[PDB]
């Protein structure tokens, strides 16, 4: 009779079909993941094709019922999802060109190679050595040559491809209900239907600027230290207060400075809290680590993994023709099948990664009872935060004493916590400038403010300003540094992390506050807590029936984003940065150029 | 006939074997008019949906029962026997029925999922087919596996029962004062050997 009755009759079969065909496609992909053969590739591709094509038959009837007479708002959100992620506007030619550009971008980026200097005999890719030459090798000439050659050999080819891709995406968004593809990315966090929790699209620019400025004095304080330590090993290359060259970052994209831990160590004589050496002595292995990771959820109160998961998940790389890719994946297939495909070594870092991966599986299992069309977190970043908070909490010396590998005789002092604080800040604080600047440049390039010939120039205008890092060799419009980046060259929104980092700190402080836990914020374990676990489980099973603002106000009683937990976490480290950098200049010199 | 109720206790422990309208201790010594043997397959989450009175969203869809269902319904897993890694799409069930059903009534008569502006009927949008394939796998967790279930109704009504539990016996002692019972012949005395010609 009414719109809702017909819509729910239509959705009754489609919910089961979305379970079934998506499970079939994900199972084909997972069988291929556990067994890399050509026929598994074909099965994965065909299953994905049939699933995504069947999505069209139901999205066609989804648009058949418009969205202006819906009162449950379950039908409204589910029809919006159907009309967005199963519908399109581009004609066959424009969509075909878009997909061809994506395929060519991926092909060039993955198959691109850089050869050894002054020789075409031996050539290397990006993954084997380039991620490790920057990380390990420190020679000026070799790193400069590799950086220049690789950046040229990717950006020069891919820059016109990106210029075509951005125009096609802008046209598609204009034909859509968006101003531009930049706004299309800006609409991911959008909220509608519930007053007092609706999110305005124009606030995304305004919110980010609010807290970042207040944290700008911290980062330059960190920049006051790094340039001090780097000049210890690179005296002549670096200016005392000037901008840093863009080929010694330790990584291709200047994401982190943590890998410079030895270079940027505060105190290099106190041994690290290490249990990997003690792991062998106590006959530890992968199963022991994963079982204690399960015991973590057992003690907090979250439901633990079923034996069906432990039976089928591949913990170790089979090798031989049974080759796979052990990248951390928290597979979400449903129907009770949630499995983890990641190869684990006997280390504390792999222990952290195992917690990180198991957290997302925990969340997915918790909200699996929800309808498949609403089996999603509050937004993109909440699912990441669910595992990230547990991964962070797995870095506590007291719970590591409770492990037993680290003897209880271990002591807490300046140099067993400050050394970790600096590493954590280099992981978290150091990535903020590039993290915001990438989104800023993508917004600028998609919006159309910059003339085409100035597109690269702006890219190098803010590199000296936001991050304080200057190029070692100028790159013109032919080069495209973001074309060497994972997300930009493959059209992936980078805004998820700049919000997940904000949400995880609030989640962690809520867990540490509701559990009545004392001490510095870097000492907080929730294993022996129930209020924190219960208040997390409240959000675990909710699903998509709430926005991100309301769900965030269900954590600390605050709808919107905040930075206070992040500042509090490094507050002793903030005092350290303020105290130890008294005679070092605060800031950076943009006009300085090391390239003569 | 003679129905013993220790036969299932010999068998594997059936998970949701429960009794509602009968006496568990008197099961082997109670008389019932007849026995009904409705046997079917349910998935784990909606096994309890086939409930007396508390008709679940599956019971009104597939098979319902009166409020005071007297007897016991036995439910147990049939995963390994009845699950395939390719999906038990051969095992179907009307997941999309429209209203309440009636006790002792198969859903073989298809109740077309018709709800909307379309008098379409049959199969399709707003006229869907109620039948849904289970698609079972032996790898599924709890709630998505073929729990095979049977309804053993212990009806006892106006018609004579003639369906009761067995009765055991003891030894025979002769030349000793004793009480006795011979198919309902109470009395006490001394039992010896006789030379009569019945
Ligand atoms: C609308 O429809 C689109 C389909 O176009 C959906 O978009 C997909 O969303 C999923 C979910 O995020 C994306 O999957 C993600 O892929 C990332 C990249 O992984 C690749 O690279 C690694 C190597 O680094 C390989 O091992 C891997 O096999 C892939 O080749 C993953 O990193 C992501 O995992 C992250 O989350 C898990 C927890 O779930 C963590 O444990 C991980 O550590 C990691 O942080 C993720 O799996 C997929 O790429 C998207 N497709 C496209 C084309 O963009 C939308 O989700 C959908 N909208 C809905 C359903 O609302
Ligand atoms: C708006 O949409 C939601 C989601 O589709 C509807 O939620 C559904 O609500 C009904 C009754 O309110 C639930 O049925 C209940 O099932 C339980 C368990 O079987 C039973 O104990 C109850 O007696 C009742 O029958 C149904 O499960 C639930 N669906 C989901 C997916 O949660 C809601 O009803 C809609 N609003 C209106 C006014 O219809
Ligand atoms: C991975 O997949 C391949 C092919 O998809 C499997 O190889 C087949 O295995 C079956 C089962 O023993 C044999 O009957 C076939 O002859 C094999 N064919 C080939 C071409 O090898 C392989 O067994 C799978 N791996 C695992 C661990 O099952
Ligand atoms: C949570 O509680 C458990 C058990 O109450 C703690 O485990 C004890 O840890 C201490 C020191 O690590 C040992 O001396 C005991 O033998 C442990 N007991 C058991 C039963 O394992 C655990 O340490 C607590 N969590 C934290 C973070 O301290
Ligand atoms: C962990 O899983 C096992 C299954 O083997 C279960 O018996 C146990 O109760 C689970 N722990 C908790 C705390 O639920
Ligand atoms: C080390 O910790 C002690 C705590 O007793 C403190 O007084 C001292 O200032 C700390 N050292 C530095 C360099 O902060």
């Amino acid at each position: 009779s009414t719109i809702e009755e017909q819509a729910k009759t239509f959705l009754d079969k489609f919910n089961h079909e979305a379970e079934d065909l998506f499970y079939q496609s994900s199972l084909a992909s997972w069988n291929y993941n556990t067994n890399i053969t050509e026929e598994n590739v074909q099965n994965m591709n065909n299953a994905g094709d049939k699933w995504s094509a069947f999505l069209k038959e139901q999205s066609t009837l989804a648009q058949m019922y418009p969205l202006q007479e819906i009162q449950n708002l379950t039908v409204k959100l589910q029809l919006q999802a159907l009309q967005q992620n199963g519908s399109s506007v581009l004609s066959e030619d424009k969509s075909k060109r878009l997909n061809t550009i994506l395929n060519t971008m991926s092909t060039i980026y993955s198959t691109g190679k850089v050869c050894n200097p002054d020789n075409p005999q031996e050539c290397l890719l990006l993954e084997p050595g380039l991620n490790e030459i920057m990380a390990n090798s420190l020679d000026y000439n070799e790193r400069l040559w590799a950086w220049e050659s690789w950046r040229s050999e990717v950006g020069k080819q891919l820059r016109p491809l990106y210029e075509e891709y951005v125009v096609l995406k802008n046209e598609m968004a204009r034909a859509n209900h968006y101003e531009d593809y930049g706004d299309y990315w800006r609409g991911d966090y959008e909220v509608n239907g519930v007053d007092g929790y609706d999110y305005s699209r124009g606030q995304l620019i305004e919110d980010v600027e609010h807290t970042f400025e207040e944290i700008k004095p911290l980062y330059e304080h960190l920049h006051a230290y790094v340039r001090a330590k780097l000049m210890n090993a690179y005296p002549s290359y670096i200016s005392p207060i000037g901008c840093l060259p863009a080929h010694l970052l330790g990584d291709m994209w200047g994401r982190f400075w943590t890998n410079l831990y030895s270079l940027t160590v505060p105190f290099g004589q106190k041994p690290n809290i290490d249990v990997t050496d003690a792991m062998v002595d106590q006959a530890w292995d992968a199963q022991r680590i994963f079982k204690e990771a399960e015991k973590f959820f057992v003690s907090v109160g979250l439901p633990n993994m079923t034996q069906g998961f432990w039976e089928n998940s591949m913990l170790t790389d089979p090798g031989n023709v049974q080759k796979a890719v052990c990248h951390p994946t928290a597979w979400d297939l449903g129907k009770g099948d949630f499995r983890i495909l990641m190869c684990t070594k006997v280390t504390m870092d792999d222990f952290l990664t195992a917690h990180h991966e198991m957290g997302h599986i925990q969340y997915d299992m918790a909200y699996a009872a929800q309808p498949f069309l609403l089996r999603n977190g509050a937004n993109e970043g909440f699912h990441e935060a669910v595992g990230e908070i547990m991964s962070l909490s797995a870095a506590t010396p007291k719970h590591l004493k409770s492990i037993g590998l680290l003897s209880p005789d271990f002591q807490e002092d300046n140099e067993t916590e400050i050394n970790f604080l600096l590493k954590q800040a280099l992981t978290i604080v150091g990535t903020l400038p590039f993290t915001y600047m990438l989104e800023k440049w993508r917004w600028m390039v998609f919006k159309g403010e910059i003339p085409k010939d100035q597109w690269m120039k702006k890219w190098w205008e803010m590199k000296r300003e936001i991050v304080g890092v200057v190029e070692p060799v100028p790159h013109d419009e032919t080069y495209c540094d973001p074309a060497s980046l994972f997300h930009v060259s493959n059209d992936y929104s980078f805004i998820r992390y700049y919000t997940r980092t904000l949400y995880q700190f609030q989640f962690q402080e809520a867990l540490c506050q509701a559990a009545k836990h004392e001490g510095p914020l870097h000492k907080c374990d929730i294993s022996n807590s129930t209020e924190a676990g219960q208040k997390l489980f409240n959000m675990l099973r909710l699903g998509k029936s709430e926005p991100w603002t309301l769900a965030l106000e269900n954590v600390v009683g605050a709808k919107n984003m905040n930075v206070r937990p992040l500042l509090n976490y490094f507050e002793p480290l903030f005092t350290w940065l303020k105290d130890q950098n008294k005679n070092s200049f605060v800031g950076w010199s943009t006009d300085w150029s090391p390239y003569a | 006939c003679v129905a013993d109720y220790s036969v299932l206790y010999n068998f594997a422990p059936f998970f949701a074997f429960k009794c509602y309208g009968v006496s568990p201790t008197k099961l082997n010594d109670l008389c019932f008019t007849n026995v009904y043997a409705d046997s079917f397959v349910i998935k784990g989450n909606e096994v309890s949906q086939i409930a007396p009175g508390q008709t679940g969203n599956i019971a009104d869809y597939n098979y319902k029962l009166p409020d005071d269902f007297t007897g016991c319904v036995i439910a147990w897993n049939s995963n390994k026997l009845d699950s395939k890694h390719s999906g038990n799409y051969d095992y179907w069930y009307r997941l999309f029925r429209k209203s309440k059903l009636k006790p002792f009534e198969r859903d073989i008569s298809t109740e077309i999922y018709q709800a909307g502006n379309k008098p379409c009927k049959g199969k399709g949008p707003n006229c869907y087919f109620p039948l849904q394939s289970y698609g079972f796998r032996p790898t599924y967790g709890v709630g998505h596996q073929p729990y095979r279930v049977v309804v053993l109704s212990f009806e006892l009504l106006h018609a004579p029962a003639t369906v009761c539990g067995p009765k055991k016996s003891t030894n025979l002692v002769k030349n000793k004062c004793v009480n006795f019972n011979f198919n309902g012949l109470t009395g006490t005395g001394v039992l010896t050997k006789s030379n009569k010609k019945f």
